[PDB]
DNA sequence: ATCAATATCCACCTGCAGATTCTACCAAAAGTGTATTTGGAAACTGCTCCATCAAAAGGCATGTTCAGCTGAATTCAGCTGAACATGCCTTTTGATGGAGCAGTTTCCAAATACACTTTTGGTAGAATCTGCAGGTGGATATTGAT
DNA sequence: ATCAATATCCACCTGCAGATTCTACCAAAAGTGTATTTGGAAACTGCTCCATCAAAAGGCATGTTCAGCTGAATTCAGCTGAACATGCCTTTTGATGGAGCAGTTTCCAAATACACTTTTGGTAGAATCTGCAGGTGGATATTGAT
């Protein structure tokens, strides 16, 4: 018991930067990173889903949440790599 | 319709001037309605955007005074009187 | 005499009454132009419920206000009585809003 | 054959889904949401750790500590708004003086 | 067949707040008391700010509460003020209030 | 087409405190909002609490904490007096 | 206790914030600031904790507290 | 030898900014956060983390402030930070 | 600006220890395969509400004068707050134990979620009522000039 | 210390836009009869958490000196407030067309519910390593002084 995003994180770190590494307490940052921003993105989904009275959040609620939340090209690009995983996950 | 410019000078000095009575204050630099506008475009962007962000996520095309107050609420500005 | 207050009676007289009322203090039309335009030259063929323009006013309004104190207080603290687009940004740096 | 890899990623699908289930923000969920704010999340963490990294090469540093979180967070003005209210632990500020105070 | 505000001694909607919590997506499961519990604190937090607001609009001689009302009656009580501090009521003004180094010398 | 609110219970609750006031429409606006806005304060804080815990249900006990971390001094020692009050004498059947 | 915050770990928290010369009543200021920081922060952690039916203050029920404040912690559990 | 008034008031500053330890000493601290927590609730026990999050919380917070002090002082045409200056800067922030 | 004399910084190396990273394994999620449920999209269409226009009316925004008095400069010295050498004690920190206690287990009786079936308490308008917005006038200051 | 010039009150008045009630349904509570959990309540551990001890060591509390910063006191150029003449364009009222919310149905592609089969991620030891913390030695940055 006790997950956390430490595993995931890692393996971003080796895509971006194969030469470097991390710290427990700079992990222990970006856990409570991922953990936050999830707690946003879901949060907002959330409340979009019940202003429009919908019961299920769907990847266009997660969408919208994240060009509410992220400011300008953070958006972009977060909506940019969200769609592609919808697509790439669709297809095969 | 009819192109839509310049309106931010639709804030005139005067208005300014009232608004700065009602928080107080007694006298006012030439400089500070231009600043004000400048404000009060930057405050307007950002919720209209999110209001706007609202609507065209229910696929609306009229926003809708309850896409304005989510969209305060998201800002940190919420706002009684209009929740209908 | 001709009569004529002192500068700065007035300004007093003034606060005196608008912190007394509360209507809104900007002309409603213009304001409504001013919402049209930023929505628009934002996303364009968007309507307006008549209520949806007023909470933006009311919104706006108190905001502007809001401001203003706090941008007083950054006079007086500088020992003036005349606020400045330097009392303005000050506050709105204190308050998180540009820093 | 995860759902992960089928969407192309190295952030848990499976996990985020279950994790919106049972997090009580609306009675279903899409097949599509979990992998969407799953791809979300692993993008930021990407351009958070990308920054960092440099922060830490420029510090001849091969290993990215919080310090180094903290000079990618501010020195980037998108990433500081978006946690303009969180403060990274053992961070510190970002050197700066203001004009007026210097010498001379 | 007893409403359970009665049963509760209250005004509030017990059965209405209840279902608004199932309804909210708070909890999986909303136990008997919580509905009775809010309803009350939500009861008497618009016992209070009507108490007030009720006494504004007879300082200012009328009868009928207004949103001003209800902003003199907020802003004037520490407790409400600091409670509703991000707060903003459409058409209730400010209060009046003059800095002293504003005054004529 | 019919939307639901609080005035019913606001309005009896002035007449109680107040039998010889009015309220305008406006000002019931605003009382309006004022209770969403605090049932959702409430609501949000329970539901954290709960969630905190490992907890799968919202009781009177989450309620009260959340009252507890939402007002301010007295406010939240009445509010926590009356709803104790309604919760037992709720169960007293 | 407070006393106990001493005026030259104060003196060094305002050099971090940049700040060059200081005012003699700053440190009793600063002092006054420090406590009631605590006073909100702890009293809602606390407020956590006894509702967890613990006598152990936690590191997650401070982060709570903090979330709650508006004052977000990353490190600690979130 | 002696530096003028200033001078290593500076250097400080450039030390400082360049750190991260927390510059309030621990068990001070620590004694401080049990003292104020036993008026809620008495008999606490606090994890070691729990006091390392609170002093960086609160020492951020601190710092943070010091920052808009120092900006309120040189609004007013200073150097020096008064309490004034704080004072102001929590009004505008919302804290008073 | 240099001359010279303090202290400050800053490289380049360098040796270990505290953490990292690397391994070797088991439950609890995650992925499947079926079998039902269903939310909410597509297809109308009833009908609020919004965008527009017409038009008259006077509340207010514009500009211009003029000069009161406020903000910006200067000057100056009293005294607060920086830099320091001193002397000392409260903070570090490192085990060492004992123990108060978070975390788990194992029940299960009390409390909830469910599926219907009646029963009203509320909401949506018509039918009645009425504070009070807007006007008018002297009583009362408040100001600002002599 | 007076007064004109004006602005500010306060009370008295009265029809009407904006509440209050009065009436009717009906969406949604309330009452019942089962089928699940939920989450305490005892009993026990392995932890992390206080408690001492106990030295040593910075790191803090002091008392001196005096540099130079904060304010107080003076000036004054010219910005910004108060007033006035003009007449523009926001306000008010009403009338319409019809854009596009919203309400209803109709019902599949998609989500939920299990019952199982596999697999991955969190643990608790094992095999290196990135940097800290010192150590010189060499230019720097300050600050006093020709």
């Amino acid at each position: 018991r006790k997950e956390s995003y430490s595993i995931y994180v890692y393996k971003v770190l080796k895509q971006v930067h194969p030469d470097t590494g991390i710290s427990s307490k700079a992990m222990g940052i970006m856990n409570s990173f991922v953990n936050d921003i999830f707690e946003r993105i879901a949060g907002e989904a959330s409340r979009l889903a019940h202003y429009n009275k919908r019961s299920t959040i769907t990847s266009r609620e997660i969408q919208t949440a994240v060009r509410l939340l992220l400011p300008g090209e953070l958006a972009k690009h977060a909506v940019s790599e969200g769609t592609k995983a919808v697509t790439k996950y669709t297809s095969a | 319709r009819k192109v839509l410019r310049d309106n931010i000078q639709g804030i005139t000095k005067p208005a300014i001037r009232r608004l700065a009575r009602r928080g107080g204050v007694k006298r006012i630099s030439g400089l500070i309605y231009e600043e004000t506008r400048g404000v009060l475009k930057v405050f307007l962007e950002n919720v209209i955007r999110d209001a706007v962000t609202y609507t065209e996520h229910a696929k609306r095309k009229t926003v809708t005074a309850m896409d304005v107050v989510y969209a305060l609420k998201r800002q940190g500005r919420t706002l009684y009187g209009f929740g209908g | 005499k001709p009569h004529r207050y002192r500068p700065g009676t007035v300004a007093l007289r003034e606060i005196r009454r608008y912190q007394k009322s509360t209507e809104l203090l900007i002309r409603k039309l213009p304001f409504q132009r001013l919402v049209r335009e930023i929505a628009q030259d934002f996303k364009t063929d968007l309507r307006f419920q008549s209520s949806a323009v007023m909470a933006l006013q009311e919104a706006s309004e108190a905001y502007l206000v809001g401001l203003f104190e706090d941008t007083n207080l950054c006079a007086i603290h500088a020992k003036r009585v005349t606020i400045m687009p330097k009392d303005i940004q000050l506050a709105r740096r204190i308050r998180g809003e540009r820093a | 054959k995860t759902r992960s890899s089928r969407a192309g990623l190295q952030f848990p699908v499976g996990r985020v889904h279950r994790l919106l289930r049972k997090g009580n923000y609306s009675e279903r969920v899409g097949a599509g949401a979990p992998v969407y704010l799953a791809a979300v999340l692993e993008y930021l963490t990407a351009e958070i750790l990308e920054l960092a990294g440099n922060a830490a090469r420029d510090n001849k540093k091969t290993r990215i500590i919080p310090r180094h979180l903290q000079l990618a967070i501010r020195n980037d003005e998108e990433l500081n708004k978006l946690l303009g209210r969180v403060t990274i632990a053992q961070g510190g500020v970002l050197p700066n003086i203001q004009a007026v105070l210097l010498p001379k």
